[PDB]
């Protein structure tokens, strides 16, 4: 009477056995979800700055005085 | 038995970039020019004629099998710097036996 | 009104034809059944160079169909765009040259060249100009190099004034396609140079890295390569079928290119070329037009110009741009590329403009380069001649087809001739 | 010709 | 237009015919009775099929081939098989007796009596046909009808034929293993008679493709009917190009002032590749550079010789299927490049190739897998003068001690043709000494 | 129209230009499909000078990516702004030089070399002005020292009088992240010094110092790394793509840097830089603006300018500001630090001022100085090197590649004249 | 692009190869049959398993591996295994007899045998790579196959392919456990064969990766599967910046510069952090610090040669997962401020980093707990000089009664391979000492 668990099982067949478990989602994906999301760079975000995207060629005939 | 370069395109048709990573057999590339006419060498057979030279070479070309191989290889280290002086003593010994023991299996 | 007809010899020649008298029958509108579908009538405008016609609508091709085999002509009947020939026009034996130009030139095509003179003599006497002829072969075959070099004798023989052009797909330094090329091709350039009044030497190799380098295209096929040489052959000739602001036809080329009798080499080059995806990238200018041209691995040869020195390059800009944008870059890449080009031709460069680009281009550009860096080329053959000559290699096929080894010896001579000319002229200084 | 080269035929 | 006689002598031509007829019947689709299966290709004519079948006026497809063996066992077995129907009788005629592997007897005195008949048949299947290529003559060397009735064939058809393509496919003997043992006799004998009368001879060694079914088609005890397949599969590969669209086409014409540099030396040997099975050729792809080092690879040569001991005159690719020219030309220059593979000094450039687009056909119940692509390799080089001298000195022990000579001298022979056959093949092994220099 | 030819060779360079250009895209309005989305004109006016115009309202970078093996290089066309390079200006090897200067410049790294060339001189020969090229390159590798110095040496040699900017990424005094980084730095800078007319020297522990102790940011990453380097290569751009009160393009920063042609290494900053809850303390002014800027925190390299005396120093402004605030700065600073500038030069500040800001930025500055403190950096090396080539230790994989212990030698004794030269100019007084 | 090719000698190759596989189609989504899991959706179309894994036109993911074994078993177990579609048929090559512990047998008799067709197939391998980073060799200096023959293999490698990368991987002789008698003599003729025909040699051993699992992963039991699971562990981390996205990118050719001062000094170690169970991964924070301590702590060495009796001369530290440049700097500066940890003073940069953001992969079934960093160090002390002191006075005190060398001499070597063997290995250790002062 052969010894039923470890009477004839190879060591490669009893480990290195085809992956199989139910933690593989865990492998490739984290369960947690990422708290973000991000746009890109506004037009509100770069008009915010006072007198953007003007020169100092832009004053002459212009009217206004120069506190720049 | 010749290649002849091909001037533009030797960004390709060399050994390690037409995945052949082994040694490449090397050819004569640039071709010459002569003058004109050629002396003809040769009999209706193949065979080379009296008096035309001869290379000492085998005429079945050289290709040391396995079991003619010597039993000991160099190493490929041509550097020689660090090594003492009968350590470069050795290496130029041994790679001189196995080069004569080369040309003793081709000819 | 100038008509110019064109023969193919040989199974490169055949497919090669058959290639170009499809894209020539597109640009045209020629729809495969032989009628006309064009949408403007510049089609048809000048169809008259290159069809001839029938009764009704039909157009049929000016074209002479030579090969010893049924075979390839038999694929190309069965292929499309095959039934626009005239069936009068396929000459055919019954052999079949096995590469041997000993037999396509003495033994096999000796007893067809009569037939195929004949259809060439009575569909030229159809013509009403004449400019002349353009054969497609190669220097590798038997009934392209023989049979072809045997008609261009015969042919120069009968009309001597006129215009003769060859598309001579000569064999390549890679590979090898042929073990007896050497002999074909010193046998046939020792026709072409005393036969041929100008000749487009066209590389295989050169085209396979042209089609997938520049092209990317992965699997290239006989189907494109053909049709770059193609493509070549439509920016040759159509100053013939289309007006333009500088118009220039063959004769025009030929006289503005070979400098002495005996230097009649070209090398070809198509050069709008845009890899897969890249054309967003693509800028589309005039300037990248020239640059694509001027550029040494766009040509069709293997020999490199900027080894060697430019004789005449001949430029032809099909499409609608500026006379300021071309002569100015003309101009500006002969000034800084004048190492390569020689001194004693001031501003040797001719250029022509059409004014009809390809269908789906806004601009096409042919390019010519009769550059001294060609007798590469020949001194490849030549010494692969010499190789096997040495040793009677393959020899006996041609001693036993009636023909003798002197042949052989004034056929290298004259190619070593050709090579001390051509590096005469690539040394020579000004003064 | 499975029946000559069966790697089973002397068992079968 | 592009026809091919197959003339077939002895037993092992005879079989190799078998199948080599069932593979084009099956590529052409041809029936075995006599016909196209009824609906196939009603519209369509399909005239491929007039390089190996000529049509009558009954609507049968009759091969271009002349079956014949001197003793009436294997053309008897053809008459009562499936291909019954096929042949037409008079294309299978066959002796009374047979040679029992004798030069003198199948070339002197029974084989005298079948050439007449032989070559009223070749006559009429020559006229019949318009544009003839060349001869596919399939024999082996081991000896009886294969070495003296084939070799008076070719001595009668250089007299009336000329010109014409001699294409032999011929058994060589394998280095080790053997059948009969006059073979050498009979070898030495017909290669001296068939020297100067061929054009090329495809050598295709029993013993390598015993080898090459044992390691990659994984079969333990191969038989005549797997070679005869290998075999079938080789000249349709070589014969493809005459009756499918290709982009470089090649003719039987080529072959010849392609592998033969001189009138002595024409004996290229033939490899396939891949000869994988199914099983196996779903782990990888077969692509051409890969096909391409299978053929340049030692072992999957079809005769018992390593090349790499040798120096290659001539090769000639024929690459069929889904191949396309730019992996060809990178396959090619990559091998070039390679230091194992050496080319002799006088041919610079060495290959011919021949870009076909028809997949190999698969035999039903056959044991080569279905591939996208194969290529046919036939080398001209020096290698083959190992089993030039080792089948000299295996004449030269029976020579010296008069074995088997009583024979031959018997059966209306001299002994001097034995001296001329043995000084001939002395100057072929010097000639094949002497080009590698 | 003064083009600037871009070129990231190696890991390092391959990632930093890559962050570079989507920091270039951005100020330029240029989104990941190439596409102008731009607010004003003012980025459309001189986006030549590092774009080229396609089709439609794409515009491609003037970029070449360099490198003996793939990897990162497809890491950065496989990420976000790398879809917009032109797929020719990719020139990859297989192999990998791989911390080894004599594989990068005397082996497989120098059969890429006229690929590299080609494209650099299409991108070249492609422009009118062409101001210089730069290049991105990570000293103490195998294919950013070696194949880098390479290209330097070969560009140098075709455009002599051009600017030949380069950023090197120079070794650390602590940590190495590569063994043999002393010998290639040496062999490295040996070309450089030679070579380049203006070496901005960048620190991977001055970046890890400035990311946490001016940016806190607890997990940096090389993003952020990238994104420092690249605003400084913007700052020393944004006067020849942006109009300004006083403009100083790259040839007057050389001109106002350098006073010996042998003292051409420089030591960058950006600082508008606070932290991530620090806006509420920093209101941004000219004043604390230029003592972040000459405050050693804020200086990416580890070289401490108080170690030292400053030769020459240029601070190029951007934004809305005041000249008399700007140069009364300058001046205070200058005045209050009289020792730790060289006295022989008075008013060693060259200032620029352009008007357009980094977006989100009110108003920025970009610091760059020649300052004898460099001489500790050259002499860290001198000493590693000299540790390193006392033993012989990791030196048979360049002697086998194949050099000399004479150009170990060589490059060891300019380094060290180079650090007797920087040494002489510290203490070198007045009268 | 990046292509390595796997050769594994020997039965502890083999199964060393068994673990690294299934490591390599864990990480790359590759189930046991060879094709992914009925989708081509995980990861999108990619092709990083292009490393590793060749790809046909059909979705069959063949690996770059050869297992070669002269022994039956082991390899047949692979052949008839859970990963049997997997491997290719002629990817696992078998003899009849064994090597049975002899470096003759596998030198010189038996192992010159396989040597043809293993070079066969590395060559067909390194044909389909498009372009090599070069070779892993994965064997153990124990005897037989994994020594003998895995020197002719390596010594015929550097006479083909030349400068190619070949790292290794030996399983070398522990100091005290043994399951050999000429495991010093096999040892000794090994390293003087392949002294001249290596490249970097990596080092592991069954006694120090015993105590690594019993301290650490609590494994009272630890079989083979245990130890070539973290060598698998090790290997990967070691290839993992050729197939993932990296902040410092190292490849397989830097290996040699940056680990090899001089051209004998070629035997690194190697250390893995954190191997550690899941009850201690619940109360250790495994930070970056912490598993930097750890390498260079002297009890997580997997060599058993305590490195506080050498000195550094080079080391190769490889982070990967969710590690930061700061914290790596930081630590690693740490390090070189500790006196404990001692570097040669001709060395000042004694460090190369390699930082990778895959994080390590967590086997089913396996030992290791599931941690967000890693490292893999790779040091180059000349501490092995005590075990090569040990190993050399094991070979001399069986040589000075010249026991068993008669096996040796009777299967195909002389006393003069074992006299300069020893010669080498005294020479070594004197290289070692000069190397350290
Ligand atoms: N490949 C192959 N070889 C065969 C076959 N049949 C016979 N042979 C070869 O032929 C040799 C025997 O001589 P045969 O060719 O049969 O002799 P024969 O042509 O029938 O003439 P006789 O000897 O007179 O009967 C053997 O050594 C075989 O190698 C076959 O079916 N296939
Ligand atoms: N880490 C590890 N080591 C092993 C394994 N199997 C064997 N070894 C080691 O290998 C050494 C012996 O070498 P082997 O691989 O068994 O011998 P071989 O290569 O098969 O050659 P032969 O003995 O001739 O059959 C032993 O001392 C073990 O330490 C294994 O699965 N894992
Ligand atoms: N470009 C191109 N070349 C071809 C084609 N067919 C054959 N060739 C070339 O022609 C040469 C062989 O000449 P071949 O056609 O056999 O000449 P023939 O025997 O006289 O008909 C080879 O070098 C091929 O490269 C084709 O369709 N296109
Ligand atoms: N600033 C910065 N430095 C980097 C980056 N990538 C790598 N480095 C540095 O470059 C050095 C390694 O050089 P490496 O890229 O391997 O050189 P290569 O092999 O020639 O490409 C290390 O010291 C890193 O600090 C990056 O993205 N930014
Ligand atoms: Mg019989
Ligand atoms: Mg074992």
């Amino acid at each position: 009477k052969r010894v039923p668990h470890a009477g004839m099982k190879t060591t490669m067949t009893s480990s290195y056995k085809t992956p199989s478990d139910p933690k593989m989602t865990e492998l490739f994906s984290c369960p947690v979800d990422t708290p973000w999301v991000i746009p890109e760079a506004g037009p509100i975000q770069t008009f915010s700055v006072p007198n953007m995207y003007t020169t100092e060629y832009k004053t002459y005939a212009s009217g206004k005085p120069i506190t720049v | 038995s010749s290649h002849f370069s091909a001037n533009q395109y030797k960004q390709a048709f060399d050994s390690r970039r037409l995945q052949n990573s082994q040694i490449p057999q090397t050819y004569k590339e640039r071709p010459s020019s002569y003058e004109g006419f050629t002396q003809i060498i040769a009999n209706d057979r193949g065979h080379l004629k009296q008096g035309v030279p001869r290379s000492k070479d085998s005429p079945w070309g050289g290709f040391v099998g396995t079991w003619e191989m010597p039993k000991k290889i160099p190493g490929n280290v041509t550097t020689y710097m660090s090594r003492g002086d009968p350590a470069i003593d050795n290496i130029q010994k041994t790679r001189a036996e196995h080069n004569e023991y080369m040309r003793q299996a081709v000819s | 009104m100038r008509e110019i007809v064109h023969m193919q010899a040989g199974q490169c020649g055949n497919q090669i034809g058959a290639k170009f008298w499809e894209v020539i029958s597109d640009e045209h509108g020629i729809d495969p059944t032989g009628t006309y579908h064009g949408d403007s009538d510049l089609q048809l405008e000048r169809i008259n160079v290159y069809y001839n016609e029938a009764t009704g609508g039909k157009y049929v091709p000016r074209a002479v169909l030579v090969d010893l085999e049924p075979g390839t002509m038999d694929s190309v009947r069965s292929g499309p765009f095959g039934q626009i020939f005239r069936p009068d026009n396929f000459v055919f034996g019954q052999s079949g040259a096995g590469n041997n130009w000993a037999k396509g030139h003495y033994t096999e095509g000796a007893e067809l060249v009569d037939s195929v003179l004949d259809v060439v003599r009575k569909e030229a006497e159809s013509c009403d100009c004449l400019q002349g002829f353009q054969l497609t072969h190669s220097l590798g075959g038997g009934t392209g190099s023989g049979m072809g070099t045997l008609l261009i004798s015969k042919i120069r023989e009968e009309y001597p004034d006129r215009i003769m052009n060859t598309f001579s797909v000569v064999p390549s330094p890679k590979v090898s396609d042929t073990v007896v090329e050497p002999y074909n091709a010193t046998l046939s350039v020792h026709q072409l140079v005393e036969n041929t009044d100008e000749t487009y030497c066209i590389d295989n190799e050169a085209l396979y890295d042209i089609c997938f380098r520049t092209l990317k295209l992965t699997t290239p096929t006989y189907g494109d390569l053909n049709h770059l040489v193609s493509a070549t052959m439509s920016g040759v000739t159509t100053c013939l079928r289309f007006p333009g602001q500088l118009n220039a036809d063959l004769r025009k080329l030929a006289v503005n290119m070979v400098p002495f009798p005996r230097l009649h080499f070209f090398m070809p080059g198509f050069a709008p070329l845009t890899s897969r995806g890249s054309q967003q990238y693509r800028a589309l200018t005039v300037p990248e037009l020239t640059q694509q041209m001027f550029d040494a691995k766009n040509m069709m040869a293997a020999c490199d110009p900027r080894h060697g020195r430019y004789l005449t390059v001949a430029a032809i800009f099909r499409g609608r741009m500026s006379m300021k944008e071309v002569d100015e870059q003309m101009l500006n890449v002969q000034n800084k590329n004048s190492s390569y080009f020689v001194e004693w031709i001031p501003n040797n460069v001719k250029t022509a403009v059409c004014d009809i680009p390809p269908r789906g281009l806004k601009m096409s550009a042919t390019f010519i380069g009769n550059s001294t860096a060609i007798q590469e080329l020949f001194k490849r053959i030549s010494e692969q001649f010499t190789a096997m000559f040495r040793r009677k290699a393959f020899l006996h096929w041609y001693t036993g087809e009636g023909m003798d080894e002197m042949e052989f010896t004034e056929a290298e001579s004259n190619m070593n001739d050709l090579v001390s000319e051509y590096q005469q002229y690539q040394d020579a200084t000004a003064e | 010709e499975w029946d000559l080269y069966d790697p089973e035929a002397k068992k079968k | 237009m592009r026809e091919c006689i197959s003339i077939h002598v002895g037993q092992a031509g005879v079989q190799i015919g078998n199948a080599c007829w069932e593979l084009y019947c099956l590529e052409h689709g041809i029936q075995p009775d006599g016909q196209m299966p009824s609906d196939k290709t009603i519209g369509g004519g399909d005239d491929s099929f007039n390089t190996f079948f000529s049509e009558t006026g009954a609507g049968k497809h009759v091969p271009r081939a002349v079956f014949v063996d001197l003793e009436p066992t294997v053309v008897d077995e053809v008459r009562t098989g499936t291909y019954r129907q096929l042949f037409h009788p008079e294309q299978l005629i066959t002796g009374k007796e047979d040679a029992a592997n004798n030069y003198a007897r199948g070339h002197y005195t029974i084989g005298k009596e079948i050439v007449d008949l032989v070559l009223d048949r070749i006559r009429k299947l020559a006229d019949q046909c318009t544009g003839l290529q060349g001869f596919l003559i399939f024999h082996s060397f081991g000896g009886g009808t294969g070495s003296g009735f084939a070799s008076l064939l070719m001595e009668r058809l250089s007299v009336d034929y000329g010109k014409k393509s001699k294409l032999e496919f011929a058994i060589y003997p394998a280095p080790q293993i053997s059948t009969a043992v006059v073979e050498p006799y009979n070898t030495i004998l017909t290669t001296h008679t068939t020297l100067e009368h061929s054009d090329c001879a495809f050598m295709v060694d029993n013993e390598a493709i015993y080898d090459i079914c044992r390691r990659n088609l994984d079969i333990e005890r191969p038989t005549y009917t797997n070679l005869n397949r290998l075999i079938a599969q080789i000249v349709s590969s070589i014969t493809a190009s005459l009756r499918f669209d290709g982009a470089l086409n090649v003719d039987l014409t080529e072959f010849q002032t392609n592998l033969v540099p001189y009138p002595r030396i024409h004996f290229p040997l033939a490899t396939y590749a891949p000869v994988i099975s199914a099983e196996k050729a779903y782990h990888e792809q077969l692509s051409v550079a890969e096909i391409t080092n299978a053929c340049f690879e030692p072992a999957n040569q079809m005769v018992k010789c390593d090349p790499r001991h040798g120096k290659y005159m001539a090769c000639c690719m024929l690459y069929r299927g889904d191949v396309v020219p730019k992996d060809v030309n990178a396959a090619i220059a990559t091998i070039k490049t390679k230091r194992t593979i050496q080319f002799v000094d006088w041919c610079p450039t060495g290959f011919k190739v021949g870009i076909n687009y028809q997949p190999p056909t698969v035999v039903p119940g056959g044991d080569l897998a279905k591939v996208q692509r194969a290529v046919c390799m036939l080398s001209n080089t020096t290698a083959i003068a190992e089993a030039w001298a080792r089948l000299d000195h295996k004449f030269d022990l029976m020579y010296a001690k008069r074995a088997f000579v009583h024979w031959y001298v018997g059966e209306g022979m001299e002994e001097g043709e034995f001296s001329e056959a043995r000084e001939d093949l002395a100057a072929l092994e010097k000639d094949y000494e002497e080009v590698g220099v």
